[PDB]
């Protein structure tokens, strides 16, 4: 029934009813708007009265409008006719290519897994990347933090995990851009286009976005990390598939519900983030999980404040995360693609019981031998001089061209299988391409492209 | 009889807050009017009272006092006939030179452009100044935030960026034109004075709108003067033109807004500040835009200053605007009296737009330049406590101090950007490095001169060609070697 | 109209009226006290009642007691007839020579001047102090801020100034003794007397003072200021002349706010402070300025709790400033004085287009010197001077006996440094850190130039410690 607003104080409006009440994060219509205004519950703070966070600005608004109760969450459109386009924490579509043709309705507040759902299985997200498969490898239904700024291909790699698991896998993609910078929305969405990884003529598109932009209040940001979340829940649950969801930023999500629970009344905790800041967190992070159905795996991009990863919003996003991929300009300016740093980068699953007992050991040779690298490079006997070669070729044979960047660069794009990368570092290490050169371990997918390198160029 | 609808009664008024019993029909954000003729917007409408924050001196409103509706549009005036004048945070003239011929108007909050009607930031924004344009480039539509302690040199980017739009502005090419827009948020009047002096005297004015709400002015004022000015530049970005807008500074916009949220009993936050703070400077920020062809072209490009207390980039406010933004300039005491100046700190300052806001002829140096720095930077710490350094490091040493050399510049003389590369050049192929380190300043500000005024054909060659051909490397080679011995000497 | 007082807390009392209410910063007289008390209305809470600040102590008020309204803020005499007399907050005399006797009075509370009322003249204000000459220069009809924590040297140096620049000087001045210690008022007053600045017989007196010092209460401490240049505003315009407005010291306005704001009902900012400090320091420092009608050279000391200067006080206070001397208690530490802080002072006229190349290169020489010694300092107390290249340890020398160059013995602290007071006029400065930059003293001691005033004293002196 209908219900009115009884007071509006910023983003923050009461909502007086008379017969039936709706529950904590139900949403609601408000009348007599020309654009929709969805105010999600949070308090019912008694006498027929409920506190709502307003996901729109309330410019406008009267003491006495009309307020219509939906009769439950958030609901938004979910389906494969989602990939390709762009919607806001509500689901409304704001690429303006019409309304958004799904046959389901997903309500974005859903409570994770069960205990008895839950996979004890500690499979492994072949993501098809040398640096990534090897050292700091994807688990299933894992989270990864993903470190480093802009310009050194975060966008690029983001783009070739959509390309590589959508191939091998058969899964689809999501992404959430949590607090989105308009401009870098914009720009997000064109190169996903131009690259093919977003199809506007046909329905090949290999990702679902989802953006909650900076301009739009703190119940918006706070809110549409669970909408994509919701998204790739359909495909997980309903389909069977291993999802992915990137989330842009991860400390946007724990900002924004700071500003919730200060618009709220409700008294700050340590360094002045929210009192529910481990469980804002953990409610989210649950349902990105493998189940028996399939899994959604989940690249984050973490944002560290102050340098310092004891404050609250790093600490508290670490315990949830199984891996990181540490991006780098130092790696960048030498040359090599991607840009991960591979000491940095580490996974908790690199263990001779859950991955591969050759995986395990040849990774960690190659660990062992850069750092010995690294010594090195500081000032030799035969031992010294013959892991300067290997490491530098190591080095090399890290970079890999990427199927995003060919209109991009020019050089044709490889996905490299999982045991490829195995026996390739392997052979480097073990020294049967001791005697070919250096400069043909650049730039290759398999390591028989290096070979086949070194044929043509002889 | 008693009209509680449409007008309302003063119960309660004090630091600028009056609480309104009445008006039912008042709209959230409304402007209203009271009795003895001062404006309100009506911030808190909670059940019992409208908690309306007062524009001017509170004395004038008493208890008892009329609150009316006048169904007010929140607006500025916008146009061409701005340029030059000097106008409050509504807009009306400060500067004594009649009335404003404004036709058309904006509403000062709107909604900024979604993820369709804009395009990738390609126009260059030309600074004028070399660290800047250079390392830490900036693109028409981008918003840059200049940042850093008191007396930094955080305004002086901002004058000299509108110093340097003159050469444009006097041109026929009406793509590169660029209008500017300084809004001064709780600053004193004698300084804002001074600031219009500045411009008027390098005939800056013809083109640039102050907006100013000072510290004598209420805090809805300030809280709305960033908004105010912001709508003026979209007026130009809508129709076709190019705008560059300055918010000097949001820091003390945020003051004030916290003053009236922490009087209407909002709850404080880190520093005391609201939980809508954020979405305060980012409603403002992301309406500045590089629009597509379809909805004109023209672009809106954001100048914020933030002013940081002891370096402390990670404080509440700093740590806003910097995730808003596009990028940030840096400025550090340290750097300012070490003799860099201006004192851009180049490891930490960052474009994230970056080359794509550059031309050939910047993109060709600056590359170059930026690694070299960096290879500098790194073993610059043991500079002094080295001595026995070997010619690799001793290379990169020299070169770095000699690069930095160059990045210093002068106050009120931005360059055009063939003037910079030719300076830039210079450092980067190592024409001078066995001058003495303490005399590259100097020499530059002779060695500038020497070039404009003889070889102004030569200048003509790179703004032409889109780089240093070899034809201008052998030129050039030959007037700084022998300039060099000249004037070491 | 007639109301009658309904609450008393420290400072705060509120006052009920039945019919007429009386406005905001109005003054209220309060009845069946043997002194005058006046309480200022600051806010209106509703329901016929507004709370007031007292201008005096509380202590004897009964609920129920009869207040009265004037009609008016607080009125204070103004004219020529204040100089050579000792005001308080609400214009009373508390010097024991009679009234004030001026038939003209003007309201403490008033807008500030208008944006086209504005100046843009800076011509230097040469003090006779070496650092303050050469690194952050005052400016005539501008506005200057003493900076600097608890016992650094800012009362020192704003007499000095008064000792220098205001006994030369044919206009009129004001101090406004806010929220400091009684003592040196005493002090002041009878110094300026055997000076001849203010005269007890003829009318020939340049200073007019006003004081409400930290024996009052916090009304009286956050009126006071705007009483003092309600004075220094009638010599501005009404006269047209250069006024002299020193304030000593201008925290205490704020501080004063700060006091009551926890009982007007108000949530604190950060740092414990009132909501209103921006604003309520805006309305204030914006009346303290040079306008086209009269030229007044502010000079205001500015207190920095617990040294930190990112306190919202005297943070917010630099914006307001043309010129700023900050002291620190790490330079007093060591005997340097005046402890000015030679890496953080500044000032607008700081430019080769005002001051002339020769004296700005010279001034950022000295910066640069001092800066790149102040890196190196730690770097060396660990890892020894003899690390040093010899182009460091020259530049090391050279920054020492800068720093020793730029302390001064001033004629007012005489008893504290046991040396005569020097006036270093602005060539003999810049020619001083001309030499000492070029090495001209390189074989000269370090100690000959602590505590000096030219640059020839530094030569006599380094023959003295000969033997
Ligand atoms: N490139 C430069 N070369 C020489 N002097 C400069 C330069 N840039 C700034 N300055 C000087 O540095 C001082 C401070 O510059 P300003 O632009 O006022 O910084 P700010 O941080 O905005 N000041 P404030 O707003 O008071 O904190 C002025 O006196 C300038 O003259
Ligand atoms: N220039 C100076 N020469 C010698 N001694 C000085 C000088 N300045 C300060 N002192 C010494 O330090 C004391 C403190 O000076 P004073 O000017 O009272 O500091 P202040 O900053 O005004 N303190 P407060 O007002 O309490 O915050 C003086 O009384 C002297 O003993
Ligand atoms: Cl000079
Ligand atoms: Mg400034
Ligand atoms: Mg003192």
């Amino acid at each position: 029934t209908t219900g009115r607003i009884v007071a509006v104080i910023g983003a923050v409006v009461d909502v007086q009813f008379d017969e039936g009440l709706p529950p904590i994060l139900n949403a609601l219509e408000v009348q007599g708007r020309e654009t929709r205004l969805v105010l999600e519950v949070a308090q019912h703070l008694g006498e027929s009265t409920v506190r709502t966070i307003a996901m729109d600005g309330t410019e406008g608004l009267v003491r006495g409008q009309k307020v219509l109760d939906s009769g439950a969450p958030i609901r938004i459109p979910v389906g494969p006719e989602t990939l390709g386009r762009i919607m806001n924490v509500i689901g409304e579509p704001i690429d303006e290519r019409g309304p958004i043709k799904t046959k389901q309705f997903a309500a974005i507040h859903a409570e994770a897994p069960e205990f008895v759902e839950m996979s004890v299985e500690q499979e492994i997200l072949v993501t098809g990347i040398k640096v990534v498969d090897l050292l700091a490898p994807y688990a299933k239904g894992g989270k990864i933090g993903l470190f480093g700024g802009a310009g050194v291909g975060k966008t690029v790699l983001i783009m070739e995990l959509i390309n590589n698991v959508a191939k091998a896998h058969g899964g689809y993609s999501v992404f959430a851009g949590v607090g989105e910078r308009t401009r870098e929305g914009n720009d997000l969405y064109h190169e996903m286009i131009e690259s093919g990884v977003i199809n506007l003529k046909d329905a090949t598109s290999k990702v679902a976005l989802v953006y909650g932009q900076m301009n739009e209040p703190p119940g918006a940001r706070a809110r549409v990390a669970l909408t994509g979340l919701t998204v790739a829940e359909y495909f997980r649950d309903q389909e069977g598939q291993d999802v992915l969801l990137f989330i842009d930023n991860i400390f946007r999500f724990t900002q924004a519900g700071s500003e919730v629970s200060a618009l709220l009344g409700r008294i700050p905790s340590a360094v002045g983030y929210q009192p529910t800041l481990a469980t804002d967190m953990g409610t989210m992070q649950e349902r990105i999980t493998t189940t028996k159905k399939g899994s959604i795996t989940s690249v984050q991009a973490i944002y560290v404040p102050a340098d310092d990863l004891t404050d609250p919003a790093p600490a508290t996003t670490f315990a949830h995360l199984d891996a990181t991929t540490v991006l780098s300009r130092a790696i960048a300016e030498l040359g090599i693609y991607p840009a991960v740093d591979p000491l940095d980068s580490t996974s908790r699953i690199m263990d001779p019981n859950i991955v591969g007992s050759e995986h395990y050991d040849v990774a960690r040779g190659v660990q062992k031998i850069l750092q010995d690298y690294k010594s090195l490079q500081d000032i030799l006997s035969e031992e010294d001089k013959l892991t300067v070669s290997r490491a530098r070729k190591i080095q090399r044979f890290l970079s890999q061209p990427f199927q995003v960047a060919e209109v991009f660069t020019g050089h044709l794009g490889k996905l490299v299988p999982l045991k490829e990368t195995i026996k390739g570092f392997q052979q480097i290490l073990a020294g049967e391409y001791d005697h070919l050169p250096e400069q043909a371990f650049y730039m290759v997918g398999p390591i028989e492209e290096a070979v086949a390198k070194a044929d043509k160029l002889a | 009889s008693v009209d509680l609808e449409e007008t309302g009664r003063v119960l309660s008024i004090g630091d600028g807050i009056a609480r309104v019993h009445g008006l039912r029909n008042v709209q959230a954000e409304e402007m209203v009017e009271f009795s003895s003729g001062l404006k309100g917007m009506s911030l808190n409408l909670e059940p019992d009272n409208v908690g309306v924050v007062v524009f001017g001196n509170d004395k004038l409103i008493k208890e008892g006092d009329i609150v009316k509706r006048t169904g007010a549009i929140v607006d500025v005036p916008v146009g061409e006939e701005l340029l030059g004048r000097v106008v409050d945070a509504l807009g009306n003239a400060i500067d004594g030179k009649g009335p404003i011929g404004s036709k058309a108007r904006r509403r000062v909050g709107l909604k900024a452009p979604g993820i369709i009607p804009r395009i990738s930031v390609r126009e260059p924004m030309q600074t004028g100044i070399k660290a800047v344009d250079s390392l830490v480039p900036i693109g028409r539509g981008q918003r840059e935030l200049i940042i850093g302690d008191r007396q930094t040199g955080k305004t002086s980017i901002a004058i000299d960026t509108i110093i340097n739009q003159k050469r444009f502005n006097d041109g026929t090419d009406e793509k590169k034109k660029l209008y500017c827009i300084y809004v001064a948020i709780g600053q004193k009047r004698s300084t804002v004075a001074q600031l219009v002096k500045r411009l008027t005297d390098a005939d800056a004015m013809k083109y640039t709108i102050v907006v100013s709400a000072t510290a004598s002015d209420a805090a809805p004022l300030q809280y709305l003067a960033p908004y105010s000015g912001c709508s003026m530049g979209e007026y130009f970005r809508d129709n076709g033109k190019h705008a560059l807008i300055i918010y000097d500074d949001l820091s003390k916009q945020a003051v004030a807004y916290r003053q009236m949220s922490l009087l209407l009993r909002r709850p404080p936050g880190r520093e005391a500040y609201p939980g809508d703070v954020f979405y305060l400077h980012s409603r403002l920020l992301e309406r500045a835009a590089k629009m597509n062809d379809a909805f004109g072209g023209g672009s809106l490009t954001a100048l914020p200053v933030i002013e940081t207390q002891a370096g402390d980039v990670s404080a509440y406010i700093p740590t806003n605007v910097i995730s808003i933004t596009d990028g940030q300039i840096f400025l550090e005491t340290e750097l300012f009296y070490k003799g860099i100046r201006p004192a851009i700190n180049v490891g930490l300052s960052v474009s994230r737009v970056g080359s794509a806001a550059q031309t050939r002829a910047m993109k060709q140096v600056a590359g170059t330049m930026k690694l070299e720095l960096a290879q500098y930077r790194e073993v610059a710490a043991f500079a002094q406590f080295g001595s026995d350094l070997d010619a690799a490091t001793q290379q990169l040493l020299s070169r770095g101090v000699r690069l930095t050399e160059l990045l210093k510049q002068g106050q009120y003389s931005p360059m055009a950007i063939e003037e910079q590369v030719a300076v830039i050049y210079a450092g980067v192929r190592g024409y001078l490095d066995k001058l003495e380190p303490s005399k590259i300043t100097k020499f530059e500000n002779a060695f500038l001169s020497h070039v404009i005024s003889q070889h102004q054909a030569l200048l003509g060659k790179i703004r032409t060609d889109g780089k240093i051909s070899e034809e201008s490397d052998a030129k050039l080679k030959e007037i700084v070697t022998n300039f060099l011995a000249g004037f070491e000497a």
